[PDB]
RNA sequence: UAGGAGGGCGCGGCGGCCGAUGCAAAACCCGGGGCGCGAGCCCGGGCGGAGCGGCCGUCGGUGCAGAUCUUGGUGGUAGUA
RNA sequence: GGCCGGUACCCGCGCGCCGAAAGGCGUGCCCCUCGGGGCACUGCGCUGCAACGCCCUGCGGGCUCUCCAUCCGACCCGUCUUGAAACACGGACCAAGGAGUCUGACAUGCGUGCGAGUCGACGGGUUCUGAAACCUGGGAUGCGCAAGGAAGCUGACGAGC
RNA sequence: AAAUUGCCGGGAGGGAAGCGGAUGGGGGCCGGCGAUGCGCCCCGGC
């Protein structure tokens, strides 16, 4: 009548995803990387078109 | 037989509230991804403001007559460059408390007149300087790891430093890089969950470690110049 | 027959850890002893002498006493002590005492025969 | 190389189970274990860990005092993890509820005969898995003869350290060292 | 000598382990013992086995006068008392003391 | 099991007569327990046919062909020796068996624990019968 | 029991745990108590004050059974008393305990007693004994 | 290093359990195969010809490279002086 | 370009179509307005990456075994000592023997039993492999239960923070 | 049994030899040294 829920979890440690360079790492650490990257891609268009 | 259904029914109820939980989380990351996307746009943009606004008080002065002296600096990171053999035993004791007990860890500090006459009295063992955005970012990153319950836990993803910090409200690893580079009101928690950063011997070598950065070698202040040895480090 | 383990078997050292100085001398018997000496420059680890056993060199607590065959051995005497590996066959692998005469050794070959446990000494005495 | 002492590592020393391979008490370390990890009952923690104890960090505790340390609270279970021994110099003993490893015989049947109980600790995980409305007592830990021979040494200031003599009288430890007339007075 | 310790003062200074004795002999002695009881009650009987009759006494000394126990035997005016002439006393199984005082 | 099986498995856990041991209490150390009513025949308290009441037996028959018997004692008698057990004699097909096994030790709730472990040394145990018969034909290292 | 002694754990290990330096000689302090004045005066005086010296006045042929004098506190005299006869009594009637059919010759004042009255009748008391069992409402008798 | 403790390995008895052996026990021999970080252990082949082993508990005259160590045997010196 | 790894979750797959396969294919809101972009509702289950080889009783495969070669390293151990490879001592070799034990007193720690008690240890009784085992005494034997005094002597009236 | 010795076969050597790590060449030895079975199926009998 007062035990807790058993716990039958295993966590275990994850695997290291490259923090810098891997796309599903880099966004679930900082989602607004993607905008970020993109606004500057965007602009590096304009600015190499321009002459 | 009584003590099996009596058992089912239980995990069913123990399965059913699970759920619930699980449901309930879902939506909390749902919100949370966009309250960390908000927090993100603003760091990111408040630093370009920063960058901006130093070049554009120092163009206000010049075209007055005068000059625009800069805000003193309040973020060093300081690296052990000595190692462990032979210490004096003053010099063993500051190392302790700047958590830099191993060659090439790495530590941030705060400016103070307090935190200043610390290095001074264990200069010939360290290098340290000013960082910037860049080398903040990519050590907190890269080689960032979370003191969680005694324990080093690599900073792999934003729940670690929700339940590291939390109640500090640093909820992401981006708003961990901004209380740490903007000093913060919880800079003190928020550098005590950091473990010591373990640097790389660093790639293309030292000049004379025994000197100090001003004769030529190596120790003391090196005050921009620590970002170029961040880049080789790390 | 086929056996569980699906994992290379490292070693890392094959060599024995021979006593020092039981080249020199014939008395001195190849068994490890530690040196004790105050000068020893085997205690002392000078490179280039003979190294000591360590913790260090201890092998992968998941293929630890596996033999080649990548069984496990247990030592039977009889027919019975036989019967025990039944359930074991694909982990563990029989041998016969060395002192189990011929007569005995055919019967439990026959036995093991039919409960499928591999076993490393079936030719001999015979 | 990093700078630390012992590389880290705990040089402190607690018992992680009992010394004593006795079934029934093996068997009582299972249940608190148990207790321990699903319950989370502060009480049950107290509970495992001094059942991994030696006789001397048990000390008894006489029904005189735990009647004292009872009184007024019989709706409560006394709870000692040790002996509960008789006390003659008592008289009046309230009806009440008593958990111990042991009780000796004319201490059982002295609570037994007030209308008590004599609970083990199988006995109070069922009537209070986690340790409500109990009274949780040590006995006197400092009580013993030898606790006397300990701190300061004899023959120093201020000191009141029990000697080791094989005897008692006036040719035992009395003269040089104990009085003005003989030297000096310690 | 060293550390807090009781002093020590063992009296085996002497060739002590020449005056070693064991008792490796007491269940043979019990035995002896046994068959001698024994073998005497044959030779007595039917008289009883305790022996002649001892009469009460209090002990000595302060510690134990409030208790009483055997003594050698009765006295002349006990046994003149009773009746019992002196010298068949002994004969019928009454030990006797000349020297013990009725106070 | 006249007393609990958990205070009988502390008794009999260091030392029996069914536990070989070998190869001393290092890290070496290999034991099994050979009593009968053991499946796996491994020392250890689920498996043990001495510190259970419900335990399951899987064993091929004297002199005959194809019959395996299977034993299961019973709670209440386990102060009667000679009627302790239940014992059922099967020289049906191995699919029909390894229905009387579950019917006797799954789907009546005695042992669910040991459901796998009985079928696989029926399983055992009815292969070890056609070839004592039949011969070896296979030699199963492929 | 050899197996368990640590003599046997330091096999192969040269100086059997006594050092290779001060080594273990026969008697390098002196034979038992030597020295109690002279090199071993500190821990004489430290541990053993009052060792040395020649205090009180001798008893030619002490005799011990002269001093015998076994003692009992008051909180002790009713666990003398049988239930039955503890229950017979009345206001004024007390039960009367014979302390030295206990073995005991004086009584002593330690502890507390119960309102019910005791009679204790012994050889030997304290001020406080009997003025602890009057305040209980019994009484003292002397015998010998 | 000096030193302390823990967990193991090994030798010989005793109380118990489980076993091998004239279809070849112990001991010894080997450029035989293996296991263990290691102490050690398991197996193969040979020799031998009648005893032996493992596990639990318990016990001890229980582990050698030294001591100008004890006893025995054996070299180089040397087919020399 | 180097080293490691090969998935029981993280990724990934099926649930629709096209496509050898990459991969593509839908709708709505916001954004510039090219490209196209960003967000959207999300569900069920599943969940060890592959393709080809070589050898197969061979002159094959490997080996912790033996010998030899070569490169690198490498002074003889034990001992006392601040310091030993020492021009410090002992050691020609091999086998067997060879050194912290037994006992008494005490102490701390730990285990067992009983507990204001606790010991049956000198005896007695009984016991048919047992010099064992088992019973018995103790109302005062030892230690503990009370101490301070040289002694004569006296001897704990009941705890608050 | 060992120390030590003879014979036969093999191996190496410019004022020591032995030793630790590597590997290459020779030997010598290893068949649990290394598999040929499992699922659909068609009969033809048990
Ligand atoms: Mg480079
Ligand atoms: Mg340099
Ligand atoms: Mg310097
Ligand atoms: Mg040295
Ligand atoms: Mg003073
Ligand atoms: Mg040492
Ligand atoms: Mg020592
Ligand atoms: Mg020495
Ligand atoms: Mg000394
Ligand atoms: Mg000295
Ligand atoms: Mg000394
Ligand atoms: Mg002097
Ligand atoms: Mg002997
Ligand atoms: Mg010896
Ligand atoms: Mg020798
Ligand atoms: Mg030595
Ligand atoms: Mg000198
Ligand atoms: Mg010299
Ligand atoms: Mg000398
Ligand atoms: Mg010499
Ligand atoms: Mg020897
Ligand atoms: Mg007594
Ligand atoms: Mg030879
Ligand atoms: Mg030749
Ligand atoms: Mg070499
Ligand atoms: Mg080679």
């Amino acid at each position: 009548s007062v035990v807790k829920p058993i716990n039958k979890e295993v966590k275990r440690r994850e695997a290291r995803k490259n923090p810098l360079k891997n796309a599903a790492a880099v966004l679930k650490l900082n989602p607004y990387f993607g905008t970020a990257r993109r606004m500057a891609v965007l602009a590096e268009a304009a600015r190499v078109k321009a002459r | 037989p009584e003590k099996v259904i009596l058992k089912r029914r239980r995990e069913e109820v123990w399965a059913a509230e699970k759920k619930q939980k699980v449901a309930a989380e879902k939506i909390k990351a749902a919100e949370n991804t966009k309250v960390i996307y908000a927090r993100a746009e603003q760091y990111a943009g408040e630093y370009e403001a920063q960058d901006k606004e130093l070049v554009q008080l120092k163009r206000e002065a010049r075209m007055k007559g005068g000059f625009y002296v800069s805000p003193e600096a309040k973020l060093l990171f300081v690296v052990r460059i000595r190692g462990i053999n032979a210490m004096h035993p003053k010099t063993k004791k500051i190392l302790q408390l700047l958590r830099l007990r191993q060659i090439f860890n790495g530590v941030f500090l705060k400016v103070n007149k307090a935190t200043i006459n610390m290095l001074r009295r264990v200069e010939p063992y360290v290098a340290y300087g000013y960082p910037n955005l860049k080398s903040v970012r990519e050590l907190i990153y890269k080689r960032g790891y979370g003191k969680l319950n005694k324990q080093r836990i690599p900073l792999a993803n934003n729940k670690v430093i929700e339940e590291g910090l939390g109640k500090h409200n640093i909820i992401c690893i981006e708003d961990l890089v901004h209380e740490i580079l903007t000093v913060g009101p919880h800079f003190k928690e928020a550098n005590n969950f950091l473990w010591p950063f373990k640097l790389k011997a660093p790639l293309g070598g030292l000049k004379k470690k025994r000197n100090h950065y001003v004769e030529g070698g190596d120790a003391g202040n090196r005050e921009n110049y620590i970002n170029q040895l961040v880049r080789r480090m790390n | 027959a086929v056996p569980l383990l699906t994992r290379k078997i490292v070693k890392k050292r094959v060599k024995h850890f021979k006593r020092a100085h039981s080249d020199r001398y014939i008395g001195l018997k190849q068994s490890w002893r530690r040196p004790k000496g105050i000068d020893s420059r085997v205690r002392r680890k000078f490179k280039g002498c003979t190294l000591m056993p360590n913790i260090g060199y201890g092998s992968d607590k998941k293929t630890r006493h596996y033999l080649p065959n990548k069984f496990k051995k247990f030592v039977v005497h009889n027919v019975s002590e036989l019967e025990l590996l039944m359930m074991h066959n694909r982990t563990y692998c029989a041998e016969i005492a060395h002192n189990v005469s011929t007569k005995k050794r055919k019967d439990i070959v026959e036995r093991a025969a039919q409960l499928d446990i591999v076993v490393t000494n079936k030719l001999a005495r015979l | 190389g990093i700078d630390l002492v012992a590389g880290g590592r705990n040089k402190r020393t607690k018992r992680t189970a009992p010394k004593s391979d006795d079934v029934y008490l093996k068997l009582l370390v299972k249940l608190y274990r148990f207790l321990v990890r699903r319950t989370k009952s502060q009480f049950n923690a107290v509970i495992l860990k001094r059942l991994f104890m030696s006789k001397t960090n048990r000390p008894p505790l006489s029904m005189r005092r735990l009647v004292r340390f009872m009184e007024g609270k019989e709706d409560k279970i006394a709870v000692i993890v040790g002996t509960i021994t008789d006390d003659q110099r008592v008289y009046e003993i309230p009806a009440m509820k008593v958990a111990a490893l042991r009780f000796t015989e004319t201490a059982r049947a002295r609570i037994v005969n007030a209308g008590g109980e004599c609970l083990t600790f199988d006995q109070l995980a069922l009537r209070a898995p986690l340790g409500q409305n109990t009274l949780l007592l040590r006995g006197p830990k400092n009580a013993r003869e030898a606790v006397r021979h300990f701190g300061k040494a004899p023959g120093v200031p201020h000191s009141h350290t029990k000697p080791y003599v094989r005897s008692k009288g006036r040719k035992f430890e009395k003269a040089r060292g104990r009085r003005n007339s003989r030297g000096f007075k310690v | 000598v060293k550390h807090n310790n009781v002093i020590p003062n063992g009296h085996f200074k002497k060739h002590w382990q020449n005056y070693v004795k064991t008792w490796f002999n007491q269940p043979a002695r019990k035995q002896r013992r046994r068959i001698a009881r024994q073998k005497k009650a044959v030779k007595i009987f039917p008289r009883p086995t305790s022996g002649p009759l001892r009469p009460i006494v209090q002990c000595q000394t302060r510690k134990y006068n409030m208790k009483a126990r055997a003594g050698r035997g009765f006295t002349l005016e006990e046994l003149k008392s009773a009746g019992i002439p002196k010298k068949l006393a002994p004969t019928i199984g009454i030990s006797v003391d000349h020297r013990r005082k009725n106070r | 099991t006249t007393v609990p099986g958990s205070l009988v498995w502390e008794l009999v856990k260091k030392n029996n007569c069914f536990l070989i041991k070998q190869f001393g209490n290092s890290n070496a150390k290999v034991q099994f327990s050979k009593e009968p009513n053991n499946l796996y025949n491994v020392h250890s308290y689920k498996f043990s046919g001495l510190a259970n009441s419900k335990t399951v037996a899987v064993q091929p028959s004297a002199g005959e062909d194809k019959a395996v018997v299977l034993s299961t004692t019973k709670t209440k008698k386990q102060n009667t020796p000679a009627k302790l057990q239940h014992k059922t004699l099967m020289r049906k097909e191995f699919r029909k068996m390894a229905k009387s096994v579950k019917n006797q030790v799954c789907d009546n709730y005695y042992r669910p624990d040991l459901t796998k472990p009985a079928l696989a040394r029926l399983s055992a145990v009815y292969r070890s019968l056609q070839v004592s018969k039949s011969g070896i034909k296979k030699k199963n290292r492929q | 029991t050899t197996r368990f002694k640590k003599n046997r754990k330091k096999r192969g290990h040269v100086s059997a745990g006594h050092g290779r330096v001060g080594k273990h000689r026969k008697h390098p302090g002196g034979r038992g108590n030597a020295g109690g004045m002279h090199h071993h005066r500190i821990l004489f005086d430290k541990y053993h004050p009052g060792y040395f010296g020649k205090v009180g006045m001798r008893y030619f042929h002490k005799l011990s059974n002269r001093f015998y004098t076994p003692t009992v506190n008051v909180e002790r005299l009713w666990s003398m008393v049988p239930s039955d006869k503890a229950a017979e009594a009345g206001g004024d009637k007390a039960p009367v305990v014979d302390v030295s059919q206990f073995g005991y010759f004086k009584v002593l004042g330690k502890g507390m007693l119960p309102e019910k009255p005791i009679v204790v009748k012994a050889k030997l008391i304290s001020k406080i004994a009997e003025k602890k069992i009057k305040a209980a409402g019994g009484a003292v008798v002397l015998v010998a």
